[PDB]
This record gives C-alpha cells, sequence and structure tokens, in this order.
RNA sequence: GUACGUGAAAUUGCUGAAAGGGAAGCAUUGGAAAUCAGGUCAGCAUCAGUUUUCGGGGGCGGAAAAAGAAUAAGGGAAGGUGGCUGUUUAUAGCCCUUGUUGUAAUACGUCCACUGGGGACUGAGGACUGCGGCUUGCCAAGGAUGCUGACAUAAUGGUUUUCAAUGGCCCGUCUUGAAACACGGACCAAGGAGUCUAGCAUCUAUGCGAGUGUUUGGGUGAUGAAAACCCAUCCGCGAAAUGGUGAAUGCAGGUGGGAACGCCCUGGCGUGCACCAUCGACCGU
RNA sequence: CUGCCGAAGUUUCCGGAUAGCAGAAACUCAGAUCAGUUUUAUGUGUAAAAUGAGAGUUUCUAGUGGGCCAUUUUUGGUAAGCAGAACUGGCGAUGCGGGAUGAACCGAACGUGAGGUUAAGGUGCCGGAAUGUACGCUC
RNA sequence: AGAAGCUCAGACGAGUAGGCAGGCGUGGAGGUUUGUGACGAAGCCUUGGGCGUGAGCCUGGGUCGAACAGCCUCUAGU
C-alpha cells in the first residue's frame, strides 16, 4: 500500500531530476554552439558546426510504380505508407540510403520541439508487436526499462540526442502517421526540393514541413 | 484502459501525467540585459562586404 | 443506445429492373467484364460484410426490441423474464380466438405486442 | 354458372394520378403530393476528442539584422542648387568614412510545458479500480453532461410516384496481350444440366486391436416378420521376409541432438519418448 | 449468399516430368538466422557493420508454362521506316482523381460512414476554386 | 460459465486461376414442439410494417377454402 506509493512518487521526482537535466543540456549546448560561433566571427574565425547523427525522413510518394530495389529499402526503413515520418541514424550508411531513394522520401534536421511534439501527439509504442499509445510513463518503463528509459522526456533526449540506444528507442517507435499538410505542398511536389520540387534533403525545413502535418 | 487517446500539448492534466517537469519550466529568461558586445572581426566584415 | 442502420435501401440484382424475368432477389455476378462487380461509377452498390450494423443493435426493431414469434399462449410465458429485450409477434395463421389470448396474456405479463391489432 | 376449385406472370381494355422539345430504364441527395410507423425536434452553457481561423504578449538568433533618425569629424562630388556653359553649400541639398546617441528600433528566422477569441464534426464506453492535479474530499485526471424550451391535429424517420442537380454505354458467350467483332437474347410462366454404381488412393471420424470383418448361409423374430436380434464352419486382409530357405549375438545394442519429468543452487546433473544422423548386428527383423 | 487465403503469367530437361510462385500437415528453432537494401575491407566479384523482420527446413497438392507496352544498353542500320537481342518495369487478377473523350500519360491503389487535409490537375463562364499579385514578350 | 461461451488490445480489408470456412432456400423420412388450422391451413395479391451485409425471414390487409409448420437429425430427381 504505502511501498507502492513511495517508491513511485520516488519515480516521478526522478524523473523530474532527469528532465530538469536534460532541458538544461539542450540550453547549454545551444548556447555554447552561439558562443563558439560569436567567438570564430570577432576573430575572423570559421566555425564548423558537428554533423547531425539525427533525420526524420518523410514518405512522400505512394505505394504505386515504384521500383523493386528502392521499394525494398522503404520496407527497411518502415516507410510502408505516404506520409509516414520515422527517426534514422544519420550516418555513412545511410546517407547511400537516402540518396538513392530521393525522389520517393524528403528528409532533414528536426529540432527539438519537432522531436517533443512528434512524441507527445504521434507518439505510439511498438508493445507485443501492437500500436500502443505512448499515454503514460509506465507503458514505456516496461518496455525500454533494460535500457533506463523510463520517461516520455527520456524516450525524447534517447532519440535527440542520439544516445547509446538510438537502435531500440527508434524501433520502440512505431512509425508516425502525419496527415497530408495543412496548405498543401508546392505546386510540384515530385521535383527535388532544391530544384523547386518537394523531394529530397531539405535540411532545417523538415521542421516547417512537420508543423505542417501536425 | 485508454480507451481515449487525449494529446498532452492541448490538455494540461495529461502533460502533467507524463511529464511530472512541466510544473517549473521558466520558458522566458532575459539574459540580454548588459552590454551587448557587438562580435564581428573588422576582416570578417571586409569579406563578408566583399566585391 | 439509438439504433442506426449502415444502409436502409436494399441491394437489387443488377438488371432486376429492365427484366421482369429477373428477379430483385440478389445475386452475385460471375461475369468477368461484369463493370457492376468492378465497382465502376454510376453502377449500383454490392453487398459487402462493411453494411453490417452494430452488434448491440443487430436484430432490434426500432423501439430497440427483438421481434420473437409466438404461436400460443405457452410460448408468450418464455418471453415473461425477456420483456425488456423481446417483443411477441404473433404468427399469421393464429386464429382470432387465440389472437385475442395471446394478447391478453401478454399484455398482463408486460410483454410488448408488434402486431397486436390484428385478426 | 358447366368458357365451372385456387386464378400467378406475359399481354390487353377502362378509370384515376402524373410525365413527355430526337430514347428509356438505373443510382445518389432532397423537395412536393400521397401514405405509414412510432416520444420527436430544437436553443444555451460547462467539458472531452479531432480540426480550422484570427489576434495579443514575451525570450533567443543574424553584420548581437541591414537600415534609419539625431548629432560631431573628414572625404568626395553630382542627375550642379543658390550663385557665376562652367563650379563644390552658399539663399537647395546629395554621396562616402568615422564617432556618437546605443545594450537604438524594426524586419526576419526561431522558441514559449505564454495567452485571448470565432466556427464546424464527434459523445464511442457504462458501479468502483488506473495514471495525475488541487488539497477526507474536489478536479478539464482510463470516451457528455447540465439547464431549459416548443410539439404531438407535428416534428423526425420512412415507403410510393414525380421533378431538379450529378452520375450511369447491353447482358451472356467467344476470340485475343487487349478490345471490337462474332454468335445468343420479342415477352412471361413451368421444366432444364457433375448424377448413380464398381475399383483404387488420401485425409477425418468411429468400433475393436495382433487381430479384425455378423447379414453366402443358418438360427430367430406373434405387436409389420424385407426390420431388429443371435453365430456354426470357412474365407478376406494383417501378423515374415527374401529369392526352396526363412530373423533379439549385444537391457530386442552404443554416440549425439531431442519431447517430458525429477533433483539442485540462469545454469548444472540424472532420466530421456517420437524422429534424424551414427558405429552395430540377425534372416527385412 | 456472404467471409477468408491467393497465384503463375516460365525457367531447366525429354505432351509431360521438374523447379518457381500459393496453401496444408508434421517437425526445430528465439545467446537464430534471414534480406530484390546500403556501407566497410580484400583483391566488378569475395568477405564482415548499418537497418528491417522471429527465422528455418521436411513431406503433398492445387493453379500457372502466354503475350502486350515502355525505358536503357547494344547489334546492324535505311531513301525514310525499322530489324535483333538483353534489361527491369507497366498492364495483365484493379476500381478511383485528373488528362474535354480513351488498354497503355500524370496521381492514387478499394470494408460502410462523419469531419479535416492534400496529390495529379486546376480557379473567365459551362465547372468546385483569385476576371489574384509582380515583371516581361506577342497583333 | 450455451468455455461451443464471455472479455481486452492491436493491425489489416481490390482480388482472376486456385484453395478454405460458415450460412440461405426446396421435396420427402425419424424424432420433437401439452405446435398452427373451417373463429380459415396452404397458395396468391398488396403505393402496409419489421428483421438480415446477403441468400432470405416474419408480419398487416385483401383473396382463398383443408391442410401446415418451428427445432434436432436423415435423405435427394434440391
Amino acid at each position: 500500500a504505502a511501498e507502492k506509493k513511495s517508491a513511485r512518487q520516488k519515480k516521478r521526482e526522478l524523473i523530474a531530476k532527469r528532465a530538469e537535466a536534460y532541458e538544461a543540456e539542450y540550453r547549454a549546448a545551444e548556447r555554447e554552439q552561439i558562443e563558439l560561433a560569436r567567438k570564430a566571427r570577432a576573430e575572423g574565425n570559421y566555425f564548423v558546426p558537428h554533423e547531425p547523427k539525427l533525420i526524420f525522413v518523410v514518405r512522400i510518394r505512394g505505394i504505386n510504380n515504384i521500383p523493386p530495389k528502392a521499394r525494398k529499402i522503404m520496407q527497411l526503413l518502415r516507410l510502408l505508407q505516404i506520409n509516414n515520418g520515422i527517426f534514422v541514424k544519420f550516418n555513412k550508411a545511410i546517407k547511400e540510403m537516402l540518396q538513392v531513394v530521393e525522389p520517393y522520401v524528403t528528409y532533414g534536421i528536426p529540432n527539438h520541439k519537432t522531436v517533443r511534439e512528434l512524441i507527445y501527439k504521434r507518439g505510439f509504442g511498438k508493445v507485443n508487436k501492437q500500436r500502443i499509445p505512448l499515454s503514460d510513463n509506465a507503458i514505456i518503463e516496461a518496455a525500454l526499462g533494460k535500457y533506463s528509459i523510463l520517461s516520455v522526456e527520456d524516450l525524447i533526449h534517447e532519440i535527440y540526442t542520439v544516445g547509446p540506444n538510438f537502435k531500440q528507442a527508434a524501433n520502440f517507435l512505431w512509425p508516425f502517421k502525419l496527415s497530408s499538410p495543412l496548405g498543401g505542398w508546392r505546386e510540384r511536389k515530385f521535383k527535388h526540393f532544391i530544384e523547386g520540387g518537394d523531394a529530397g534533403k531539405r535540411d532545417e525545413h523538415i521542421n516547417g514541413l512537420v508543423q505542417k502535418m501536425l | 484502459a485508454h480507451v481515449q487517446k487525449k494529446n498532452p500539448l492541448k490538455n494540461k492534466a495529461v502533460l502533467s501525467r507524463l511529464n511530472p517537469y512541466a510544473k517549473a519550466y521558466k520558458a522566458n529568461v532575459k539574459i540580454n540585459s548588459e552590454k551587448t558586445p557587438k562580435a564581428a572581426g573588422e576582416k570578417f566584415l571586409s569579406v563578408l562586404h566583399e566585391n | 443506445v439509438n439504433i442506426i442502420k449502415k444502409r436502409t435501401k436494399p441491394f437489387k440484382r443488377h438488371q432486376s429492373d429492365r427484366f421482369k424475368r429477373v428477379g430483385e432477389s440478389w445475386r452475385k455476378p460471375r461475369g468477368i467484364d461484369s463493370c457492376v462487380r468492378r465497382r465502376f461509377r454510376g453502377t449500383i452498390s454490392m453487398p459487402k460484410i462493411g453494411y453490417g450494423n452494430n452488434k448491440k443493435t443487430r436484430y432490434c426493431m426500432p423501439n430497440g426490441l427483438k421481434a420473437f414469434l409466438v404461436r400460443n399462449v405457452s410460448d408468450v410465458e418464455l418471453l415473461l423474464m425477456h420483456n425488456k429485450t423481446y417483443a411477441a409477434e404473433i404468427a399469421g395463421n393464429v386464429s382470432a380466438r387465440k389472437r385475442v389470448e395471446i394478447v391478453e396474456k401478454a399484455r398482463a405479463l408486460g410483454v410488448k405486442v408488434t402486431n397486436a391489432g390484428a385478426k
């Protein structure tokens, strides 16, 4: 009776401390990058920000008239439907995947708000091969307690910062089922994003697209 | 259990359930209240206003 | 809870309107080029399991009870414990004498009669 | 009423209702008229879920916006002003650099677990459990309740006919990659096409099990006796194979994997069916 | 009558056996293997990280063995057409939005509905949607 | 607690050849319903009502005048 209430109360405070620690980390990382860029500019030096280990990929072309070589990759990316968004560990083994499914998907660097809103609204966990909504921290705790992930904030951190267990967290998240964008795509959507279309890599504009889709 | 899905962003009560930290967040902080140091190298300005 | 039906029109057999020899009772078209089996535009709709109605309200009349066929006063007694679930429907071949006896017994038992004012 | 039980459809005449400017039938949504059936239908508030549309406030970022204004230096000139075509701020001013007012503003990007409104769709579930919040209690916290009205001679829901908007190419067969063709189709009613049996094989069920199978036949059966019931002797398949002979050497043989169980302090040990690789035999076992 | 599963569309050997695709039955396998995929390494082939998915076999039993269209490479070309391969696609088993109309064009793949938002294509009127905005060309 | 049942959760839904399952209807047979019926069985008709996704089922009214059905099994000139 009292033991479970005390343990859960202490667990609640522990999550609060972790979330406070994570929030400070994001603020410090953003502030320190700004300070580094400011000092480089003052000295005349050029500062290169680090590569983004995280990418968010949205499938923009349907299941019709797609070559088998490209189809298998979206099967491996769990992009089995149009307007489906997933997190991918951006590395040298993924850059080549996304370069050959350039005409069929779009991707970019998601900021903290994009990841935070996606898991809050579209966050569904794969529990016993079922799509269970992440409606409470105990759902995540029983499914990711081995990797010391206890709450939604812990899951957001493990996804945003690409921690050691990013593969387990990304595989736990059922692919986000995003709606059609509010306001629509561009006039011609299947042209490359650079050439005025809406396909391929788009860097920090994946956020502006995702907010439409949420 | 969980007959209906409630969006934490639109539900202040569900947000409290999921994230026991939103009760103390302090979103806006005033940090540009000291002498704003205009930080721009003169060589950088020449390169910027080049050609 | 109210009763809502996914469909109200009946499903007619194709071209039953055109031909008197072709009855309106539904028959699944086996034609290979049947545009109606292909679900073209403007064509009529086919029976699908998606048209099935709510399990909790299936077989229920507008009033919210299920019609139960009754032949004699013995049958009505079987509806004593389900007067809020089943409504007695006297059979069409029950004579006028047994009609009034069935109606009176059901009315005393509190069991609804669907076609009481008949014969 | 012998043109005689019941009297269907095709088809035809009459009457009523309606429609019709070179097809029609059909489908969807409603109106109108007709006709049925059984609480019906509205308004607002506070919420929940989905969503759309306007604002307000505040962080942070960039050349710590660029500008700009005001105000001090110097520089230059014009698309040359006052002055006198030519010149250098005068009786207009402009451009460039610097200082200053400066932690200037604003635009913009971005963020707020900041906030104020307007509209629409939805109300699934049915004692209590849960996760939380505010404080036993209360709550926007595991799905709608509250306050009212109007109407019952009508509102809603239908059903029939018709009109309007939108859509809708004739069905079957055949050929081909595919159509189209090519046949079939005046209309309606009734009839009308994978059946019975012998053998074989698979699977399943049932009875018995090293057996199994009564119904060639006999017994018997008073109530239907072509049924049911009982079974003497054979016989069929199986129990032995190999090409006359004719099988545990070895717990009807050891090793490994293995179903299942047991003992332990996940794993270990023991036992180890079926089946499968293995060394082995006996005349296939 | 409704529901579920669901191909082949052709190799390889002599009308067929075969394999392939689809199912069933019975087994073992989760400290395991797979993959119409990408990296890394060794010299296009070979070998070992990423990502996804539980992955295997044995028996046996249905249906299939055509073509059409298009891309790319290439072989010749030829008055000019085209002809010969390979290649994976699209159709074939499949409705829907648009292209005024359509087997092959652009989107999209289907239980019955409510609401929201889009794709392709569009916003003078037929026709739902700006006789919008800005800059040019044209009689 | 018709465990054949009850309940919770998630995903999926075109579909020819083929494969598999559950249902509707008809004639006759065994059992059963203290079954229906000249106070009207069956049939038929109807701009009457209800149920089912569907095959179909029940019912109001009219007509009619002697037989008929539900359930469990059997059977087929279904």
